[PDB]
RNA sequence: AACGAGCUUGGUGAUAGCUGGUUACCCAAAAAAUGAAUUUAAGUUCAAUUUUAAACUUGCUAAAAAAACAAAAUCAAAAA
RNA sequence: AUUAAACCUUGUACCUUUUGCAUAAUGAACUAACUAGAAAACUUCUAACUAAAAGAAUUACAGCUAGAAACCCCGAAACCAAAC
């Protein structure tokens, strides 16, 4: 799978830490259903943990969009232009919080 | 079955601006259900690839194969529609950008054998496609010189890096 | 057929049966069904015990 | 046919996506592709262990080349550096040889220096005092 | 080490001499590594994916002091 | 098959290690009589721990909260 | 027939030169053994396999402390060839409750009660 | 494998049609009605399996017992052959003796 | 009965919230995977 | 158009101790191919093993003398 | 792995069997679809009620009642009946 896949060298976006450290995650989007079993854990994340995460990370803009939805989805966008999307369907509050922190790091 | 080759002549580009090279015309033509093997037709289609319209016709006129006349007739029709419908000024100013053969829908029949045994024979059909591009044929292939070969070798040497280390 | 705090009954049963065993009895509390299950046969002692309490 | 599998398209693409860089019908025919992919994965897993050992062999060769330039065999370089309480590993010793030649020459001189002391010590019989570079820094 | 001199610990240099400072730049996970053993009836699904947490450190400074 | 030089030494090295093992097993601190009973208490307690776990198997408790907590799957924002 | 072996007693009767070589006094014998497994029980008879598990020497090169008493020694003699027996030595005395967490077993066989990881100075 | 290139028409289900809305009513006809009727008497189905359950050999024998005398020749011949096959399967074949 | 007070807090009981008693249902095994397929236990 | 006994349909999903095949993942444990009977040795039933659950208590290694033998196993106090 | 597709290094196709062994022997040109474990006597788990349980006929010296939990596919030479 090494020869069936691409590879690169170790690198940083803009010499991230030489002068000052900049957080690469810049935007998080959370889509919810107001009344849907699969989005329950995400709903609890918004009630309890989303506000604390935003305060701890003031350089990330967090968008929470409650709307009729079949699967909750988290979209993460970085300064280099990369975008990562995660299905949050029927995950517990802790898993979502654990995943959200990984995106920030 | 799909018939996308015919549709390609219907593409319409927007008007070109004054400061732009003139876009060469392209004409797509085909003859579909030809009673002839595509394997046999490939050789005739292969030979005329890259030639001018007149040069292709001259070679086809003196080939003994059945497919040569079929390709020649298609080429003449492509030439006429190019000037008649596609705003090509000079009939001679055309070259074969693409020429290939494809499988057609075939019929299954019985091949009789010695002891009441049989085989399944195929009555084969094939398609033939061409694209004619306005302009002189692109310049022929130029082989690499010895100096060019040497230059590539030295570049490979200069690209070497110390492997598996800091 | 236990109604109320089934855990309080477990506490009393353990104390009542501990001296007889010399060790704490092993018990299961099924809070959904309202029953208390004890390892070993103590039906007669528990029947007399529950009569004194007046149930 | 009350219940027919409807997702076989994606189950097939699971294997074929790993086989697209093969040559021949292995790269597109599932019955052949699946057998090839299973051998590729087994080879990848076993190659993970082999990669570490091959890198060490590469380092030892590169260290031998570097030490031989100063006149030292590989065993003499390694053991006598250890006897000086220098714990540089073979991977780092190669980085110094390629990129820090002046430092590596110092290590060669230190290794040869300690080696000579050992030769004198064995002939010394223990009456002679211990060499300057042969002293061991104790820890507790 | 420098251009003209080097200091070797036995096995480690004293804190007074050398201070090396680094910063954590990224906490990440490795790309999926396939772990598939060879067994009778190997199959394509008798496969494990190993993903390991990773940390990236940028070395910031190396400083020395005259305390030999 | 002539035996290699390295093969011969490695056997000798192992023999010397075992030869020393003979020496250290030749000086028992306690005699057979003195040994009797010195560890009786610890052995007695250890088996009691073994028996206690073996004879303590019983089903687990069942709670109403487990059954009723399933209704939270339909929890919502009003 | 491969069978369990009974060693003649003379093997375990040492000689005066042996005490000088290994530096052990025939009087004041050591109390505790340091035993490590240095060979595999694969390809060895099952009785040798059994004792190795009884003695706790399942992992190789990991030391186990055992009593220097005849009953234990009898088991060790069964697997003598698969193990290294080293006398446990206490230069600074037995570890106490205060020093129980600061011990370290050295390769020399000495259990130090103070482990600092600092130059001796 | 080949997959649909279009989405099928969406399925529209009326959850409050009369049949869905009133499903289950009178399932307690006995206990709430003084036991004049057993709930099984509300089951609609083949005459030989209203308020009854069994394995396939039992069902085949029960259908023959109930409506065997009103069956068509093709059907009755097929039913009888099914009985003999199931009889040999259940009484002679299987892992467990 | 505090348990009835718990029902007051919880969401409505409905056909979508139903659950069998724990361990009331065993799993039926079909001979499809490698574990129970192949020779199928025979 | 392959008769030591035609062909077609049906009985019929004949029967086959025989050959072949028997479709997702993960975790755990695991025999042995020994003894006995069988128109039985290409199979089956029982023992023996293995295994799951449960009950409660000693098991494994070792094991002096001492008998039984004739002049390394059986037995198994104490201990460890 | 590599700066680099091939060069360098590592590596005795799959299934089925054979004694746990494959340089054995079967089977597979390839694609798509189809194509093979099924039952409740005892046992276990989950509940109702309990010296009684079951909506008639049954079991019962803690039982009884209900639920859940199980045992493949293709293939002969043949035999018989009635037609042709
Ligand atoms: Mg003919
Ligand atoms: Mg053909
Ligand atoms: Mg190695
Ligand atoms: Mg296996
Ligand atoms: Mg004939
Ligand atoms: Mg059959
Ligand atoms: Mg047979
Ligand atoms: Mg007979
Ligand atoms: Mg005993
Ligand atoms: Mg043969
Ligand atoms: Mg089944």
């Amino acid at each position: 799978t090494g020869r069936g896949t691409s590879s690169r060298f170790l690198t940083s976006v803009l010499h991230n830490g030489l002068g000052r450290y900049v957080q690469q995650l810049q935007r998080l989007s959370l889509s919810l259903s107001r009344d849907a079993p699969s989005s329950r854990g995400a709903r609890e994340f918004v009630e309890r943990e989303v506000t604390d995460f935003a305060r701890r990370n003031p350089g990330v803009v967090v968008y929470v969009n409650p709307r009729p939805c079949a699967m909750p989805r988290i979209v993460a966008e970085y300064l280099n232009g990369a975008v990562r999307e995660e299905n949050v369907n029927s995950k517990s509050v802790e898993e979502i919080k654990s995943l959200v922190q990984k995106l920030a790091d | 079955i799909s018939r996308k080759w015919e549709k390609k002549n219907k593409i319409v580009y927007p008007p070109q601006l004054p400061g732009e090279p003139r876009r060469p015309a392209e004409i797509y033509h085909c003859r579909r259900q030809i009673k002839y093997s595509k394997d046999k037709m490939w050789y005739l289609a292969k030979m005329i690839r890259g030639m001018s319209i007149d040069q292709a016709l001259a070679q086809l006129e003196f080939n003994d194969k059945k497919g040569a006349q079929i390709i020649k007739e298609v080429l003449l029709e492509a030439q006429d529609m190019a000037v008649r419908d596609h705003n090509v000024e000079f009939r001679s100013n055309l070259h074969i950008a693409e020429s290939t053969s494809g499988r057609g829908q075939c019929l299954k029949r019985i091949r009789y054998h010695g002891r009441g045994r049989f085989g399944i024979m195929e009555k084969v059909y094939c398609h033939y496609f061409v694209k004619l591009v306005e302009g002189p044929p692109p310049p022929p292939e130029v082989p690499k010189t010895a100096v060019d070969h040497a230059k590539d070798y030295i570049q490979q040497l200069r690209s070497r890096t110390i492997i598996h280390t800091l | 057929k236990v109604e109320g705090d089934i855990w309080a009954l477990q506490k009393d049963v353990e104390e009542f049966l501990s001296p007889l065993l010399g060790k704490t009895p092993i018990t299961q509390v099924n809070e959904v069904t309202g029953t208390l299950r004890i390892k070993g046969y103590f039906d007669e002692q528990l029947k007399a015990w529950l009569l004194e309490k007046g149930f | 046919l009350r219940n027919r599998l409807t997702d076989r398209y994606w189950r097939v693409q699971e294997v074929l996506k790993h086989a697209q860089h093969f040559r021949g019908r292995k790269n597109r025919c599932y019955r052949l592709a699946v057998r090839a992919v299973t051998r590729a994965f087994v080879k990848c897993t076993k190659a993970r262990r082999l990669k570490k050992r091959n890198l060490r062999t590469l380092w030892i060769n590169r260290i031998t080349a570097a030490s031989q330039e100063h006149g030292l065999k590989y065993p003499a370089f390694i053991v006598n550096l250890i006897k000086c309480q220098v714990e540089l590993n073979r991977k780092v010793l190669v980085d110094l040889a390629i990129y820090e030649p002046k430092t590596f020459k110092s290590l060669a001189a230190l290794a040869k220096r300690r080696q000579q002391e050992g030769f004198a010590a064995a002939l010394g019989d223990g009456k002679e005092p211990e060499g300057i570079f042969s002293r061991v820094v104790q820890y507790h | 080490g420098a251009d003209n001199f080097t200091l070797l610990g036995k096995p480690l240099l004293r804190k007074e001499l050398v201070r090396v400072e680094a910063t954590v730049i990224e906490k990440t996970e490795s790309w999926p590594k396939i772990n598939m053993k060879f067994r009778k009836r190997k199959n394509f699904r008798k496969k494990k994916i190993i993903v390991n947490p990773q940390t990236i450190l940028r070395i910031n400074t190396i400083e020395i002091a005259p305390r030999l | 098959r002539t035996v290699s030089f390295q093969a011969k030494e490695s056997m000798i090295r192992r023999l010397e290690v075992e030869a020393e093992n003979h020496y250290w097993l030749s000086m028992p601190y306690m005699t057979a009589e003195q040994e009797c009973g010195h560890a009786a208490e610890r052995r007695a307690q250890a088996f009691e721990a073994i028996k206690a776990a073996a004879t303590s198997k019983f089903p687990k408790h069942r709670y109403i909260a487990d059954q009723l907590d399933h209704l939270n799957i339909s929890k919502k924002w009003s | 027939k491969f069978t369990k072996s009974r060693i003649p007693d003379k093997v375990f009767q040492p000689k005066p030169e042996d005490h000088e070589k290994y530096g052990g006094d025939p009087q004041n014998p050591h109390k505790l053994h340091i035993v490590t497994r240095i060979r595999s029980t694969k390809r060895r008879p099952y009785w040798e396999k059994d004792t190795i598990k009884m003695l706790g020497l399942q992992k190789a090169h990991s030391p186990q402390i055992h009593k220097n008493i005849p009953s234990v020694n009898a088991k060790l003699k069964v697997v003598k060839h698969l193990i290294r027996i080293q006398p446990l030595k206490l230069p600074q005395g037995l570890p106490t409750e205060e020093t129980m967490s600061s011990t370290c077993l050295k390769s020399t066989g000495e259990l130090v009660v103070q482990w600092h990881l600092k130059p001796v100075e | 494998a080949f997959v649909r290139l279009t989405l099928p028409p969406p399925k529209v289900v009326d959850r409050w049609n009369e049949k869905r809305a009133l499903f289950g009513v009178y399932d307690n006809i006995g206990i709430l009605g003084n036991f004049e009727k057993h709930p099984k008497e509300l089951i609609k189905g083949p005459v030989w399996l209203r308020g009854w359950r069994g394995n396939e050999l039992q069902r085949c024998v029960r259908k023959k017992k109930f409506v065997g005398n009103r069956m068509f020749i093709e059907d009755l011949h097929n039913l009888n052959k099914r009985i003999s096959y199931l009889y040999k399967h259940f009484n002679r074949h299987g892992k467990y003796r | 009965g505090t348990s009835l007070d718990l029902l007051r807090s919880l969401p409505r009981v409905s056909l979508a919230n139903l659950k069998p008693s724990p361990n009331s249902r065993k799993r039926e095994r079909r001979p499809r995977d490698r574990r129970r397929g192949r020779k199928c236990g025979r």
